């Protein structure tokens, strides 16, 4: 994966060299974020597209295969800032909020699936937190293979190879690093465009530092990727959800 | 009538002092050219650290309040865009004080013809007539040396016959249309290059200046490109990028478009509001609106992708932006769109088209801000001037965008209302000339400013005539909200469809002065421009009838 090296080098070069005249907005965004122990970063796409058109050309192409190489790309930077040597430092979440063009809820039909979509709606109720996993160790029921699986985002079955089989892998919960998740569910705004019909509600998964960021009932504008999950209820009929990166409430709202 | 460098050394010798200096440069007035000029002028002063007073004058009548009130130690004065038409020697008076007169008022103007009393009989000037109309201009030359100071009965009759002989041809002169020869900025740069400053943002000020007026003609500007492009060739930030780099990082040539706000707005909205295209494609019509979409069907650009902001459109469409237009636009008669333009890139912020910047400043001038009310309003415009002055600065970009979010909105107003007119076919073809009046409309607050009606008037005289046979006929507009029936009425000039044979010399300046000299019914030349005047609804109708006849054209 020299290509991922090529992409991550461009992301480092985007964080370290970026200049708004003359402070480095991101690089200081980083420091001032690790000190308060926020462990997050908010990219402003306009600066991004200003810097290179290219990396935004790919980031609006296949977001879910790229964005995590951006996460690892930035946490590899906080290693050189927040500490120095010659731990532990979670891979930061990035929250990107940008103008673009508002795409109303009714107008989401396929065709933009896995392409970043900014939109606007009133949140109905927030689902109770539950943890997904980030880094979990796994041992085999027989050969006892000790495997540290780095699970990324954005479901993923466990590897069967070190009889043995079919799936002899146990989750060690004593060493496993966990994050959080939310599930907002948002009803589009009553002004537009209900017409004569009840307004649809797309299910959204916030995670890590955006979680509990928003009280249910407050208007917001979400950004996030658009994507689909299975959830047996045929055929095939997969149902739609919006991953959120990252959320920004309306003015102010505090 | 002087060397620019030498007029400069003069304004140098009378300047320095203590408690210096003193000079007040008058920036005037509402014309973006003024800013363009006086900003590079003011930067030039700051270079030698010469103290200055800079005044935002609106009204031509307003200048009298200033010059007559506060002057004490000021031996060297500078003025911009005023006096080319009406002479200030009679208007201010002057009253010669102390040859080698103590105060030198420099008057910079692009307007023609110069006042007769100005250039000859040196008192307050020190004229800026150089070098555009020198000329001769033998018509003003014989106007004085003959006139001044001017068997015996036949010599008296001969003499008087000669006097009227000169007075006739003289009457031909100074009664004429007011038309800008060259942008005052350009000349300030010609003055600036002799001193030796090549500064980049300076040059950008020149580009701004030249491109201030392309909304209205060129006229010479079509040949100003050498005088700019060569200068762009006289410097360069780097031989090759070296992306970006974060500094210098400067202006460059790109295939720019008369298309409106391409870079800071969504593409479809950028055609739909553009001024040149609102004409040829009949966009006020629902039947023509579709023809746009057919354009997009020809380009293969999605409608949804047209609705999206220009920063974020796909890269392929960007690389094909200079091709697809060639492939398609030719077929719609829209082939004149692509200019060779100037674009300054600030890098990581974005880039800005020379023209769009001017759209930002104009946007700033009217928004984003019985005699007491008009004075207070003109005052609000005076304050607003500086809000617009600030946007020129590089170090603050944060408010420049506050201009652009306005520049969009204004069009969304202007276009809208503009269409509100063509639905009712409010155009009166009359006989001698075309004329209109807005009796009612939404949000006349935007239309208070002279320049707003300059742009609406512009999009309308552009819309009515493609051309569009026959006979480009100048247009008239009027609007009223408050200030008790002020009913502002601005003169306009016809637009040729890129094939321009003659300047055509707006005649409303003369036609209005003929009426001020007749019954003068609530006629007010208070606005600095000869084309734009004020009226009352009581006296507007007899004024319109007296406008119809006698027609001077």
């Amino acid at each position: 994966d020299d290509d991922n090296t090529e992409i991550i080098k461009s992301f480092k070069n985007f964080i370290l060299e970026f200049r708004l005249d003359s402070q480095f907005i991101y690089r200081d965004q980083l420091r001032n974020n690790i000190l308060v122990k926020n462990y997050s970063l908010t990219v402003n796409m306009e600066h991004l597209i200003g810097y290179n058109e290219d990396i935004y050309k790919k980031l609006s192409d296949e977001p879910s295969d790229i964005i995590p190489l951006f996460e690892t790309a930035i946490t590899q930077v906080a290693k050189r800032i927040s500490i120095l040597s010659r731990n532990s430092l979670p891979t930061f979440q990035l929250i990107l909020n940008s103008n673009a063009n508002q795409i109303p809820l009714r107008d989401l039909d396929s065709e933009h699936v896995s392409k970043i979509v900014r939109l606007s709606g009133i949140i109905i109720s927030t689902s109770v937190l539950s943890s997904r996993a980030t880094y979990l160790s796994i041992m085999c029921r027989n050969c006892r293979h000790t495997t540290s699986i780095t699970i990324n985002n954005f479901t993923v079955s466990l590897p069967r190879s070190c009889n043995c089989g079919p799936d002899p892998y146990i989750i060690i919960h004593e060493s496993s690093k966990f994050i959080d998740q939310q599930f907002l569910k948002l009803q589009e705004i009553p002004e537009l465009v209900p017409v004569g019909e009840m307004p649809r509600n797309l299910t959204m998964t916030c995670d890590r530092y955006l979680t509990n960021k928003v009280i249910p009932g407050t208007r917001v504008t979400i950004v996030g990727i658009y994507s689909i999950y299975n959830s047996k209820n045929g055929v095939a009929i997969r149902t739609p959800y919006i991953k959120i990166l990252g959320i920004q409430s309306d003015v102010e709202t505090s | 009538i002087s060397q620019f460098s030498e007029a400069y050394n003069k304004i140098l010798r009378n300047s320095s002092s203590h408690s210096s200096c003193q000079l007040v440069i008058f920036v005037s007035c509402l014309n973006i050219d003024a800013l363009c000029a006086t900003k590079m002028l003011s930067l030039l002063f700051k270079k030698q650290l010469v103290q200055s007073q800079i005044v935002p004058i609106f009204g031509y009548s307003e200048l009298r309040r200033h010059y007559s009130q506060l002057d004490d130690n000021i031996n060297s004065l500078l003025l911009v865009g005023f006096g080319g038409v009406i002479d200030l020697e009679a208007f201010l008076e002057i009253d010669p004080q102390e040859q080698s007169f103590r105060r030198d008022i420099y008057v910079l103007d692009a307007h023609r013809p110069w006042n007769l009393d100005n250039i000859f009989g040196s008192q307050i000037i020190q004229c800026f007539d150089d070098g555009t109309v020198d000329d001769t201009l033998g018509e003003q030359k014989e106007a004085y040396y003959k006139l001044l100071e001017l068997n015996d009965l036949s010599k008296r009759k001969q003499r008087k016959k000669q006097i009227h002989e000169y007075e006739g041809v003289l009457e031909e002169y100074y009664s004429q249309g007011t038309t800008v020869v060259n942008s005052i900025s350009a000349q300030i740069y010609s003055l600036l290059s002799a001193i030796g400053e090549t500064n980049l943002s300076n040059l950008w000020l020149n580009i701004l200046g030249t491109t201030s007026l392309d909304i209205a003609y060129a006229q010479v500007y079509n040949r100003l490109y050498p005088l700019l492009q060569d200068e762009v060739k006289r410097l360069t930030p780097s031989s090759r990028n070296s992306v970006k780099t974060p500094d210098t990082l400067t202006l460059n040539i790109q295939p720019d478009y008369y298309l409106f706000l391409l870079r800071h707005s969504s593409l479809y909205d950028s055609f739909y509001y553009s001024n040149y295209v609102n004409a040829k494609l009949s966009l006020w019509n629902e039947n023509g609106k579709k023809r746009l979409h057919k354009m997009f069907a020809r380009m293969g650009i999605p409608l949804s992708t047209a609705q999206e902001t220009w920063l974020y459109m796909d890269h392929s469409i960007k690389r094909e932006l200079g091709i697809i237009f060639d492939k398609n636009l030719d077929r719609y008669g829209l082939q004149d769109i692509i200019r060779d333009g100037f674009v300054r890139t600030l890098g990581y912020r974005g880039s800005i088209s020379a023209s769009e910047f001017v759209e930002a400043l104009t946007a700033l001038l009217e928004v984003g801000n019985s005699a007491q009310k008009l004075t207070n309003l003109r005052k609000r415009w005076v304050s607003n001037f500086w809000l617009s002055w600030d946007a020129l600065d590089d170090r603050k970009v944060e408010l420049l965008n506050r201009g652009i979010q306005l520049a969009q909105d204004l069009q969304r107003a202007i276009f809208n209302t503009g269409v509100a007119i063509l639905e009712k076919k409010l155009i009166k073809h009359l006989r001698i000339y075309r004329l209109c009046v807005l009796q009612d409309g939404p949000d006349l607050d935007l239309y208070r400013n002279p320049l707003t009606l300059l742009r609406l008037g512009n999009w309308l005289i552009e819309c009515c005539a493609e051309s569009e046979d026959k006979q480009l006929l100048p247009m008239v507009l009027a609007s009223i909200d408050e200030n008790t029936d002020t009913y502002l009425v601005a003169g306009l000039t016809p637009r040729y469809p890129r094939g321009t044979k003659k300047p055509i010399l707006n005649n409303f300046s003369m036609a209005f002065q003929q009426i001020t000299a007749e019954t003068d019914a609530k006629v007010r030349i208070d606005n600095f421009e000869s084309s734009i005047i004020e009226i009352r609804r009581e006296d507007l109708s007899p004024f319109l009838e007296k406008l119809t006849l006698s027609g001077l054209l």
